[PDB]
C-alpha cells in the first residue's frame, strides 16, 4: 500500500501509455495484436521498478492476468491483484448476505436502496460504450428519462465512421460503438 | 410530505436573503465549443 | 505535380514518395514565413489523410515479403459440423516456409 | 436396490469401433474392457471409499467458496481432434524440442488461426510421440453416452410406526461428470456456451458465476434464483431430505476455519441412533 | 411459482426463535421428527400436471440430526467445542498455506488437465503410457513452475507413489505429501477411536 | 529484412533503425521516451493499430425524473442528475512546475461531478499570478 | 479420384505415401464453406467414418514406421517366468537411453 | 541543439518538438 | 565508493528529476530525496490546513 502510494506521489508516470491504452480500448483485435509488445513493455517496466502500476484499466488488468497463466513473471504484482480481487469478492459476499431481497413493485429496488452502485441510476466516471446507457434506459421503467442533451429531447445514435468521415467541423456528435475487427448491439 | 405546504408557504411569506443564484441556477449549453465555452464561463464567474 | 504552395492536389503520391528522408529537409525548406495558406482544418485533414495513405502503403510493402495473416474467426473450412480448425496465432515469427 | 441409469443391473462392453456407434444407448456403463467378457474385482474398494470421503469432507471444507461443476458434450467433442504432426527422425538421431532450431515440428510455416497451437507450445513440457500415440489409442475408444443415476433404498425402520417404514431416501448423481471448477466467459477464440453447460449436483456446489455464464437467463430469473435454492429435487435432494436449509446456512455463516467446520460436523454427526446414544453415554 | 416461499429464507430467525410465529411453527413441531406438506396429488414418479390434493401431515424420522436450530445460542456451543477439541492438536504449516494460496490464485483447470483426467479415469494404453511419461511430465511442470498444483488427483498421486519410488520427485513435495498423509491418517485413527 | 533478424538493443550497425533511419529532431524525443524493445511484428501491429482514427471528444449531460407520486400529481421538487464523459482518462500524478505541457495546448481542465474534486488539477491551466490565483485558491467553482 | 470433398476411394493409399497433414491443408485451403443443398441423411457413416478411420490407420502406420528405428516399449508385469522351479527371475533397473550407442 | 521545445511559429500543420542530445551516433 | 553526492543543491534537483528520471536508475540510491520531498509536502499540507 505504501509502495503504491509512493509510486503515485512520485509524479513520474508518463501519460503516453495512458493515451495509447485509451485509444486501443475500443479495438479488441488491435489490443490482441499489440499484447505481444505490451507484455515486453510491462516486463521492462517491472524490471526498471518492480512497483505496481496501471490501476486505471480494470479490464486490461484482468485480461493480462488471465492471459499470463504460464508464470513468466514473479508473483508480486499478480499476488497483489489476487489479494485485491479476493478482498472485493469478500466485500461483495458480505454485502449480499448482510441484506435480503425479493420485494419489488415494477423493478429492482432493494439493491438500489441498499448500495446504489448495483443500479444503473448511479453515475460513472468515464463512459466508454453505449451498452451502459442502453441498460440504464431499459432498467429505468419507473423513472422517466429526461434526456436534455444540448436542449434536444433525444440523443443522436450512429455507428462507427469510416476514414472519409473524419471532418472536425461537426458539432454535437457522439462516438459510440466501433469497429474492433454490423448493426448496433451491446 | 402533504403537511409541509403550510410550512413552505409560511417560510415564503417571512422570506430570507439569498446569494449566488448563478451558481445553483443550473443552465445548459447551446451547442458550442469546449475551450472557448470554458474560458467564457471562467471569465463570467470571475467578473460576476 | 509536387507544389508546396498548393498541396491540395499532391496529397497521396507526394506523401508516398516522401517516405522518411524528405521531411527532414522539408521542414527547413518550408521555414516559417511561407504563404502556403492559399490553395484551418483543411491542412490538418490533408496531413491526416496523407499519413494514413503513407501508413497503408508501408503496410502493403511490408506484407509483400511476408504472408498476409487471415482473420481470427473460426469455421474457415467447409467441413465444420463438430469443431472448427484451431491452430497458432499471429504472435509468432512471420515466416513463409 | 440398484437403480443405475434408471434400470436394474448393468452390462459390459468390449473395445468399440466406428461400425457400432450408438449415441442413444440406455443402461450401459463404459469400462473399456478388462485385459486382466468376464468381470472380476481387480481393485479394492477401500481406495474408492477414501476418495469419496475426501471428495465429501476435506475438499468442500477447503473450497467452500466459489465452487462449481459443469460438463461438456463428450460425444460431440471426442471425434473432432483427429490430427497428427510428426517430422522424420533418422535412426540413432536425436529429436530436440527446443523452439529455436528451424526443424521444429510445430514451427510457423503453415497453420490455421486461433490459439490452440500456441497453447500447446506453451504447454509443450511433454513429448510429442507419446501424446500422438495416446491420441491414436483414444481415437478407437470414446464415450458417446451419458446418464444420471437415482438410487433409492430403505436401510431400516427408524420408528415402530408404519410411517417411517415406507419412506425411502433418494440420492442424485451424474455419471461421467468432468470436474470444472473455474469457468470464465472471456474466450474470444471460440463461441461461449456452445459446448459447456452448467448443472448443479450438490447443494453446496451452487455459485452465481455458473448460472450467469449460460447467457440465457433474464435479470428477473437471476434475482429470483439468487434467493431460493435452485438445486433440483432429483439431483440434490435438498427439500427431499430433512436437512434442507441448515446444511448450507451453517456452512455459509461459519466462515471461520476448516478445523472449526470439521469439529462442528463431527459434533453434529451424532444421529438419532440407539447405538450412537449408548456410545455417547459411555 | 407466483410468490416466493417463506421457509427457505430462514435468515429472520433471531426474532422467530423468541416470538413464535405461524410460518415457523406450522412446519416444525418436535425436534425428533420433520413434517412436510404433501405434494399435489403426484406420486414418485408423477405426471407434469399436479392435480388438486388434500392436506395431510406426514411424520418422517430424521436420519441425520442436521436440522437442529443453530442460531439460538451458537457462541457457547462453538466455545465449548473449541475448548474440548482444539487442545493439543495438529497445526498447519506455511508451506501448505502458500500451496493453498497458490492453488486458489491459479484456478485454471485447462484442457491439458481435462484430457489427463479423461485418460486417467480408465484406459489400459493411456495408463501404460502415463506410467512412463509421468516422470517427464512432472519434471517439465516443476521446471516451468515449481509451484505446487493439482493435488486433488488422489488416483494419480497413489499411482505415482506406487510406481516412481527411486527418489525422483522434489523433496519438498514428497515431505508435504508425507505429512498430509500422516495428518489424515491420525485424524482417521482419532475419529475411529 | 527477409530471412534475417537484428538484436533489439542498439549495438549493431546492421539494425535498420539504429543510426540511418533513426533521424534527428522529431524522433529523438520519442525514442528517448519510449526506447523499448521492438521488432518487425511490433512495428506491423503498431501500423495496423494506427489505421483507426477518432474525430474529437465530447461531453454528455443527461437527467432522470424520479417517481412523481409522493405528495400529489407532479408538484414534487426532487430531481436527480447524472453526468457522463466520452474519451476521458483518470490522472493522479500532477507535475509541480514541469514545462513539458504548456498552457492550454495539450491538457486542459474539464468539468467534474461535485463528489470528489481536487484543486491541484484545476490549476494546471495557469494564466494567473495574484488575483485570479487567490480567487481560485479559496473558492473552487462547481459547474451548474 | 482426387477430390477430397467426398472421400470414397483415396482414403488410405493416397495418404500413407504422403504427409498426413496434406489433406488437412488442402481442406483448409479449399475455399471457406460448402453449400448446404446436397445434404446427407445417412449421418456420417457414409464417408466421414471411412475418412476418419483411414486417417487413424495412416497415423498409426506412420508412428510405427517412425518407432521402427527406435526401441519399442514393453509391458508392465514382471517377475514372471516358467523357470521358477529353482529360482525366480528378478527385474531390471530403468536405465533406458535415447541412443543405443 | 537545446532540449527546450516551448512553441514554434509553424503550428499551421503540426507542432514541432525539441531536439535532445541523448544519443551517440556512430558509423561502426 | 558506496557514497552519494550532490546533496547541497536544489536547482539541479528539479532538472535531474525531470530529465534523468526514466526508470533505468538504481532505486537504492535515488530514493534519498523521496523522503525529503514527502516531508516537504506533508509540512506544506499541515501549514495550509
Amino acid at each position: 500500500i505504501k509502495a503504491v502510494k509512493d509510486t503515485f506521489e512520485d509524479r513520474a508516470y508518463p501519460t503516453i501509455f495512458y493515451m495509447l491504452e485509451a485509444v486501443i480500448h475500443g479495438n479488441e483485435r488491435n489490443f490482441c495484436a499489440l499484447l505481444r509488445l505490451l507484455t515486453q513493455c510491462i516486463r521492462g517496466y517491472w524490471e526498471q521498478s518492480h512497483r505496481v502500476a496501471f490501476v486505471n484499466n480494470f479490464h486490461m488488468l484482468m485480461y493480462i492476468t488471465t492471459y499470463l497463466g504460464n508464470g513468466e513473471l514473479p508473483e508480486v504484482c499478480i499476488n497483489i491483484y489476487r489479494d485485491l480481487l479476493q478482498h472485493v469478492r469478500a466485500l461483495r459476499q458480505t454485502i449480499t448476505d448482510f441484506t435480503i431481497q425479493g420485494e419489488g413493485h415494477n423493478g429492482e429496488t432493494s439493491e438500489a436502496l441498499n448500495n446504489i452502485l448495483t443500479d444503473d441510476t448511479f453515475i460513472a466516471p468515464i463512459l466508454w460504450d453505449c451498452d451502459a446507457l442502453i441498460y440504464r434506459d431499459e432498467a429505468a421503467r419507473d423513472r422517466l428519462p429526461a434526456i436534455r442533451v444540448s436542449g434536444r429531447n433525444g440523443y443522436q445514435a450512429l455507428h462507427f465512421v469510416d476514414m472519409a468521415g473524419h471532418n472536425f467541423q461537426r458539432r454535437d456528435n457522439v462516438l459510440i460503438h466501433g469497429r474492433p475487427v454490423i448493426p448496433i448491439t451491446p | 410530505l402533504l403537511d409541509v405546504e403550510a410550512t413552505l408557504v409560511a417560510l415564503r411569506q417571512q422570506h430570507l436573503d439569498r446569494q449566488c443564484y448563478f451558481g445553483v441556477y443550473v443552465a445548459e449549453g447551446t451547442e458550442d465549443t469546449l475551450d472557448v465555452q470554458m474560458g467564457r464561463f471562467m471569465e463570467t464567474w470571475a467578473d460576476m | 505535380s509536387r507544389v508546396v504552395f498548393d498541396p491540395s492536389n499532391p496529397t497521396t503520391f507526394s506523401v508516398e514518395a516522401i517516405a522518411a528522408y524528405t521531411p527532414v529537409a522539408l521542414i527547413r525548406l518550408l521555414n516559417a514565413s511561407g504563404p502556403l495558406q492559399p490553395g484551418i482544418a483543411d491542412a490538418r485533414s490533408i496531413y491526416t489523410v496523407g499519413a494514413a495513405a503513407s501508413a497503408a502503403r508501408a503496410r502493403a510493402n511490408h506484407n509483400a515479403n511476408t504472408i498476409r495473416r487471415t482473420a481470427m474467426f473460426a469455421e474457415t473450412d467447409p467441413m465444420t459440423w463438430l469443431r472448427p480448425t484451431v491452430g497458432l496465432k499471429r504472435t509468432f515469427n512471420p515466416r513463409i516456409i | 436396490a440398484i437403480r443405475v441409469s434408471g434400470r436394474n443391473g448393468y452390462q459390459a462392453l468390449h473395445f468399440v469401433d466406428m461400425a457400432g456407434h450408438n449415441f442413444q444407448r440406455r443402461d450401459n456403463v463404459l469400462i473399456h474392457g478388462r485385459p486382466v467378457i468376464p468381470i472380476t474385482p481387480h481393485h479394492d474398494r477401500e481406495w474408492g471409499i477414501l476418495s469419496k470421503i475426501y471428495y465429501y469432507i476435506v475438499i468442500p471444507a477447503f473450497s467452500r467458496g466459489s465452487c462449481c461443476t459443469m460438463g461438456v458434450r463428450y460425444d460431440r467433442l471426442y471425434p473432432a481432434l483427429q490430427a497428427v504432426i510428426v517430422p522424420e527422425i533418422p535412426a540413432d538421431e536425436e529429436a530436440p524440442t527446443t523452439p529455436e532450431d528451424p526443424r521444429h515440428p510445430l514451427h510457423a510455416h503453415q497453420l490455421v488461426p486461433n490459439s490452440l497451437n500456441v497453447y500447446f507450445h506453451n504447454a509443450h513440457l511433454t513429448v510429442d510421440g507419446d501424446a500422438l500415440l495416446t491420441l491414436q489409442e483414444l481415437m478407437g475408444d470414446m464415450a458417446e453416452r451419458t446418464t444420471a443415476i437415482l438410487v433409492s433404498s430403505a436401510p431400516d425402520a427408524g420408528a415402530a410406526t408404519a410411517t417411517t417404514r415406507n419412506m425411502r431416501i433418494y440420492d442424485g448423481a451424474l455419471y461421467h461428470g468432468l470436474i470444472m471448477m473455474a469457468y470464465q466467459a472471456y474466450d474470444e477464440t471460440i463461441a461461449t456456451g456452445t459446448f459447456f453447460y452448467p448443472v448443479p449436483v450438490n447443494p453446496l456446489f451452487a455459485c452465481p458465476e455458473h448460472l450467469a455464464s449460460l447467457r440465457g437467463m433474464t435479470n428477473a430469473r437471476r434475482v429470483l434464483a439468487k434467493m431460493v435454492p435452485p438445486i433440483p429435487p432429483f439431483l440434490g435432494a435438498n427439500h427431499h431430505a430433512t436437512i434442507r436449509q441448515p446444511v448450507a446456512y451453517h456452512v455459509t455463516h461459519s466462515k471461520s476455519d476448516f478445523n472449526t467446520l470439521t469439529y462442528s460436523l463431527l459434533g453434529g454427526y451424532f444421529k438419532f441412533t440407539p447405538i450412537s446414544l449408548t456410545h455417547q453415554l459411555r | 411459482m407466483p410468490h416466493h416461499p417463506h421457509w427457505v429464507n430462514e435468515h429472520l430467525t433471531i426474532l422467530q426463535f423468541i416470538a413464535p410465529s405461524n410460518p415457523r411453527l406450522r412446519f416444525e413441531l418436535n425436534p425428533a421428527f420433520d413434517f412436510f406438506v404433501a405434494p399435489g396429488d403426484v406420486d414418485l414418479p408423477g405426471p407434469q400436471r399436479p392435480p388438486e390434493a388434500m392436506p395431510t401431515v406426514n411424520a418422517t424420522l430424521r436420519i441425520i440430526n442436521g436440522n437442529i436450530p443453530v442460531p439460538l445460542c451458537p457462541i457457547s456451543f462453538r466455545d465449548c467445542r473449541g475448548t474440548q477439541l482444539g487442545l493439543g492438536r495438529h497445526t498447519m504449516t506455511p508451506a501448505t498455506i502458500k500451496a493453498v494460496k497458490d492453488t486458489f490464485e491459479d484456478r485454471a483447470y485447462p484442457t491439458i488437465f481435462y484430457m489427463l483426467e479423461a485418460v486417467i479415469h480408465g484406459n489400459e494404453r493411456n495408463f501404460c503410457a502415463l506410467l512412463r511419461l509421468l516422470t517427464q511430465c512432472i519434471r517439465g511442470y516443476w521446471e516451468q513452475s515449481h509451484r505446487v498444483a493439482f493435488v486433488n488427483n488422489f488416483h494419480m498421486l497413489m499411482y505415482i507413489t506406487t510406481y516412481l519410488g527411486n527418489g525422483e520427485l522434489p523433496e519438498v513435495c514428497i515431505n508435504i505429501y508425507r505429512d498430509l498423509l500422516q495428518h489424515v491418517r491420525a485424524l482417521r485413527q482419532t475419529i475411529t477411536d
